[PDB]
C-alpha cells in the first residue's frame, strides 16, 4: 500500500509527483 | 475534441476499468524507462559528451539519428547502438505490468516512443515502437532483414555490421538497427494497428509521457470519446482531458495499481 493525496474530483499526488504553479 | 467522462473519476475506477477491460491500450513514454539506469542521449551532458572526444565532427546529439551524416560516419552511432543495446539494462516494473497484460490478453497494443527495446526484453510482444527500436536491423541498400542478435557480434565489438548479401566492395552496405531516422516515414505497420485498433480499444492509459511528439501525441485524441482515458505521469496534462489523473513515479504508481489488482499482480511487486 501507498501514500497519496486525492484532490477531487479525480487527482491523486503520489512520491515524485510535479506539480506547480 | 473530447469532453471528459463524469462518470469516471477515482482510482477505484481506474481498478476497476483494469479489471473488466480486455482490449486496452498503453501509451508509454520515457517515464517508464528512468529507473533502468539508461544514461540520457538526447542533450549535453549526454553520451554526447563522452562521444565528443571520440568523435570531434559531431556537431549535435541529434546528428546520430540523422541519416546523411549515418551515411558519413556511421560509427558514432554505433558506439551509442553498443551502449543501450537489449540485454544491458533490466525493464521497469511498468514493462513487466504491460507484459503480463499481454500474457492474460488484455493488450490490444503497446504504443511506445522509446527506442530502448525494453518491451522485447520484457516479452511484450504486442507492440508498436513508433520510433523504431532495436529489435531489428537492415542493409541500407538492398534492405536486408535480420534480427537483433545477428549484428550483437559486431556492435559489441566496435565494428560496423555488414550486409552478408551486397559486395564486400560496397562502401554503404551496412546494417542499420531500425531506428526512425531523421526525415524517415512512419512504418506501415503502425498506421495499419492505429486505424483499426481504435475502433477496439475499451481502455486507454498513457504512462510516463508529455504527449507533445508525434505521432503517439495524436492517439489520444483519434480514439472514440466514450472511451475512458487514464494518465499516469509526474506532470498533469492541460492540454488533454484525462478522466483519472494519477500523478507521481510510474514505477510508484504501478505497484499501487498492481496491489490493488492482486493476483497476478500482485506478485509482480
Ligand atoms: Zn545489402
Amino acid at each position: 500500500g501507498s501514500q497519496y493525496l486525492f484532490l477531487p474530483p479525480n487527482r491523486y499526488i503520489f512520491h515524485g509527483a510535479e506539480v506547480y504553479s | 475534441m473530447r469532453k471528459k467522462r463524469k462518470d469516471i473519476n477515482t482510482i477505484e475506477d481506474a481498478v476497476k476499468l483494469l479489471q473488466e477491460c480486455k482490449k486496452i491500450i498503453v501509451l508509454t513514454g520515457a517515464g517508464v524507462s528512468v529507473s533502468c539506469g539508461i544514461p540520457d542521449f538526447r542533450s549535453r551532458d549526454g553520451i554526447y559528451a563522452r562521444l565528443a572526444v571520440d568523435f570531434p565532427d559531431l556537431p549535435d546529439p541529434q546528428a546520430m539519428f540523422d541519416i546523411e551524416y549515418f551515411r558519413k560516419d556511421p560509427r558514432p552511432f554505433f558506439k551509442f547502438a553498443k551502449e543501450i543495446y537489449p540485454g544491458q539494462f533490466q525493464p521497469s516494473l511498468c514493462h513487466k505490468f504491460i507484459a503480463l497484460s499481454d500474457k492474460e490478453g488484455k493488450l490490444l497494443r503497446n504504443y511506445t516512443q522509446n527506442i530502448d527495446t525494453l518491451e522485447q526484453v520484457a516479452g511484450i510482444q504486442r507492440i508498436i515502437q513508433c520510433h523504431g527500436s532495436f529489435a531489428t536491423a537492415s542493409c541500407l541498400i538492398c534492405k536486408y532483414k535480420v534480427d537483433c542478435e545477428a549484428v550483437r557480434g559486431d556492435i559489441f565489438n566496435q565494428v560496423v555490421p555488414r550486409c552478408p548479401r551486397c559486395p564486400a566492395d560496397e562502401p554503404l552496405a551496412i546494417m542499420k538497427p531500425e531506428i526512425v531516422f531523421f526525415g524517415e516515414n512512419l512504418p506501415e505497420q503502425f498506421h495499419r494497428a492505429m486505424k483499426y485498433d481504435k475502433d477496439e480499444v475499451d481502455l486507454l492509459i498513457v504512462i510516463g509521457s508529455s504527449l507533445k511528439v508525434r505521432p503517439v501525441a495524436l492517439i489520444p485524441s483519434s480514439i472514440p470519446h466514450e472511451v475512458p482515458q487514464i494518465l499516469i505521469n509526474r506532470e498533469p496534462l492541460p492540454h488533454l482531458h484525462f478522466d483519472v489523473e494519477l500523478l507521481g513515479d510510474c514505477d510508484v504508481i504501478i505497484n499501487e495499481l498492481c496491489h490493488r489488482l492482486g493476483g497476478e499482480y500482485a506478485k509482480l511487486c
